[PDB]
């Protein structure tokens, strides 16, 4: 039950919700703090060579 | 050495190590470390 | 182990897991390099280019449909009625 | 932890400008402006000195969100007229109404 | 304010409006396990620590 | 604790109306909006600060440092 | 032609006056400049020595952040950004200080006027404490006994109040427009009669009834506007006025003049 069917994982966050109109039905506010401690590996194509050249 | 202050009798002592924990004139061991010398800055925010 | 054109009667519509699996294998290679058939509007997400081959069904991919029995079809994607 | 700076909300950023001028496709004769670092005290001003002219058929303005200083500026004028003249005619009658509304304070002041 | 939300004033925040102090202690102890090892409060230098 | 400097809402001086409140309170036995109504307070976001203060600094002073 | 205003009560802290002829949007637009933009003195910065009062520093410094003082000459002191310097200088920031120890048995009150003018002023009236008190004495900051000191130097910088409350020189403004209800901005909730439970406001001694049975009211705009500004004790009230009316008309004229430009 805690090692195969459930575990705890990584690439998470945790933290109270709130509402906001102004936002759009399939959206979701994420804080600064979250979205610089989390990361997405995305592969470098010649497509965005420049903008993750700039992200570097 | 290091200033430091008696519980009770609040008298400066400064003792040296190997000197153990005990004040002198009364036998209260609870001695205080006294606050920094230096400037601490504030934000009134 | 193959059942021929003549006997594939499975449904010709691509259902939305086809679809799904299509496009997000489809983006991965396009995403690793892979030859685009079609001609770009400016476009630079591989997901974006990935719809825009299925909207023109230029996928270069076949439907291996696993039946119950241990048996399979082979639908080509090009074939397959999308929508 | 992760609020802004409050300067932030009145301090306009590094390569920035206080006006975005952007063409609107919607109707003929449009233009959105866009309005950095203010609020609805600009923005109603502004809108109300645009709506008492004759030569503007549309004039709105909206906050897009609280938490950025900017507001879009929305005008539609009729054809032959630019709307920036209509916002720069607005300045002016602002900036005399405020120079009398000073003149005329000053005035009833030293009368206390 | 929906789904029992709350609006607070910025301006009464800023002149000291439900505003706290949180103390946290930190207790530490050095022990001794046969005599022979003793644990010492000491300043750790960066080059034989 | 300790007179809250300025108010909660309006903003305005209150600091300087405590010593004079109690003074009014110990020396003129007037009620409590009366010596509200002398200080000057016309408005009762102001009134909540000096009647539901509870001043604890009198009860931290008697230790000794 | 333009507004007009007429003055009904003008005192050391309130003062109520009639603002009409302006369209809705040049009054609540007056009343948020005034409220907001409007320049400020107030302590930035705290420097704290020693300390051995049962409050916390952090506390008095907010304390003391609340203090307000004198801010007249504050136009031509620069802000700190503006100034070339490195940290401060005579020309951004007026520096003051606090030295406070107990002397007798009874417990020694800490002033606002304790805080005494250590930097040069060039000529200008900021930096002294606002005393407006019938007794002589400053804002209460704290209480000590004997053998407690406390010696700190404060730091007041330029700043309005959407930088911090504390830089806010009015009070409540007490705005008001129509005071019989005839333009039909408000239906009043009653339960029985709502002349009976909604009391007269003072502002309809200036006006009249709209008198029942007649025309309805669809053509009249909202004019004739009640507007009462409070200082705290900065700056006086014409100053909150006309420092207000010349703030609109610098960000208008900054807005015509980031129009002209393109
Ligand atoms: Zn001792
Ligand atoms: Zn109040
Ligand atoms: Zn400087």
């Amino acid at each position: 039950r805690g090692n195969l069917m459930g575990k705890r994982v990584d690439f998470s966050a945790r933290t109270v919700i709130s509402g906001d109109p102004n936002l759009e039905l399939d959206q979701v506010g994420v804080p600064k703090s979250i979205a610089k401690t989390l990361t997405y590996p995305e592969v470098v194509t010649p497509y965005n060579i420049d903008r993750l050249t700039q992200l570097v | 050495t290091l200033k430091y202050i008696c519980a009770e009798c609040s008298s400066k002592l400064s003792l040296s190590r190997t000197d153990a924990v005990r004040c002198k004139d009364c036998g209260h061991r609870i001695l205080l470390k006294a606050r920094t010398k230096r400037l601490v800055q504030f934000e009134a925010r | 182990k193959a059942i021929p054109k003549d006997q594939r009667a499975t449904t010709p519509y691509m259902t939305k897991y086809e679809r799904a699996r299509i496009l997000g294998t489809r983006a991965l290679q396009i995403s690793m390099n892979a030859p685009v058939f079609v001609d770009l509007e400016g476009e630079t997400d591989p997901l974006r280019i990935a719809m825009k081959e299925l909207a023109e069904k230029k996928i270069p991919l076949v439907i291996r449909r696993y039946l119950p029995d241990g048996s399979f079809e082979d639908w080509s994607v090009e074939e397959l009625i999308v929508d | 932890m992760n609020a802004p700076d409050r300067f932030e909300l009145f301090l306009l950023g590094e390569g920035e400008s206080k006006l975005k001028i952007d063409p609107d496709t919607k109707a003929p004769n449009a233009v959105v402006i866009t309005f950095e670092k203010e609020d609805h005290t600009l923005g109603n001003l502004i809108r109300a000195e645009l709506l008492n002219d004759r030569k503007v058929l549309f004039a709105a303005y909206k906050v897009e969100h609280p938490f950025f200083a900017r507001f879009k500026l929305r005008i539609q004028t009729t054809e032959g007229y630019d709307p920036k003249d209509a916002l720069k005619n607005a300045c002016n009658s602002i900036i005399n109404k405020l120079g009398a509304l000073k003149t005329n304070f000053e005035t009833e002041w030293n009368l206390q | 304010n929906q789904e029992d939300s709350m609006i607070m004033n910025q301006s009464s925040i800023d002149r000291g409006l439900f505003r706290s102090l949180f103390f946290r202690s930190y207790m530490d102890q050095e022990k001794k396990y046969g005599m022979s090892i003793t644990e010492t409060f000491e300043k750790p230098q960066r080059t034989n620590t | 604790m300790i007179v809250p400097v300025r108010c909660f809402s309006c903003g305005k001086v209150v600091g300087d109306k405590w010593e004079s409140y109690l003074n009014l309170l110990q020396e003129d036995e007037l009620d409590e909006g009366t010596a509200l109504s002398r200080l000057g307070l016309k408005r009762y976001c102001c009134r909540r600060m000096i009647l539901t203060h509870v001043d604890l600094i009198e009860k931290f002073l008697r230790y000794n440092p | 032609e333009g507004p007009q205003v007429k003055i009904r009560e003008a005192s050391k802290d309130n003062v109520d006056f009639i603002l009409s002829n302006v369209d809705l949007a040049m009054a609540n637009s007056l009343r948020r400049v005034m409220i907001a933009e409007i320049p400020t003195l107030a302590i930035d910065s705290v420097e704290v020595e020693t300390n051995t009062t049962v409050l916390a520093d952090e506390f008095i410094a907010h304390r003391l952040g609340l203090i307000p003082l004198q801010s007249m000459d504050i136009e031509q002191l620069e802000y700190s950004r503006d100034c070339f310097c490195e940290d401060h200088c005579d020309k951004c920031s007026v520096v003051l200080t606090l030295q406070a120890f107990g002397e007798s048995e009874s417990t020694t009150n800490v002033y606002s006027k304790d805080l005494v003018i250590v930097s040069n002023l060039m000529g200008r009236n900021i930096g002294h404490p606002i005393i407006q008190d019938k007794e002589g004495n400053g804002v209460l900051i704290c209480k000590l006994r004997k053998g407690q000191e406390l010696k700190l130097t404060c730091v007041a910088k330029k700043g309005i109040a959407k930088e911090h409350a504390k830089w806010g020189p009015a009070a409540a403004i007490e705005f008001e427009y129509d005071p019989w209800n005839k333009l039909k901005h408000t239906d009043y909730w009653y339960e029985q009669d709502s002349a009976k439970e909604w009391p007269q406001s003072k502002n309809c001694e200036y006006e009249d009834p709209p008198n029942e049975g007649d025309p309805f009211d669809y053509k009249a705009q909202a004019d004739t506007f009640y507007m009462n500004v409070e200082s705290v004790g900065s700056i006086p009230v014409d100053q909150v006025v006309v420092r207000g009316i010349d703030t609109l008309q610098k960000k208008v004229a900054s807005i015509l003049l980031a129009l002209t430009q393109m």
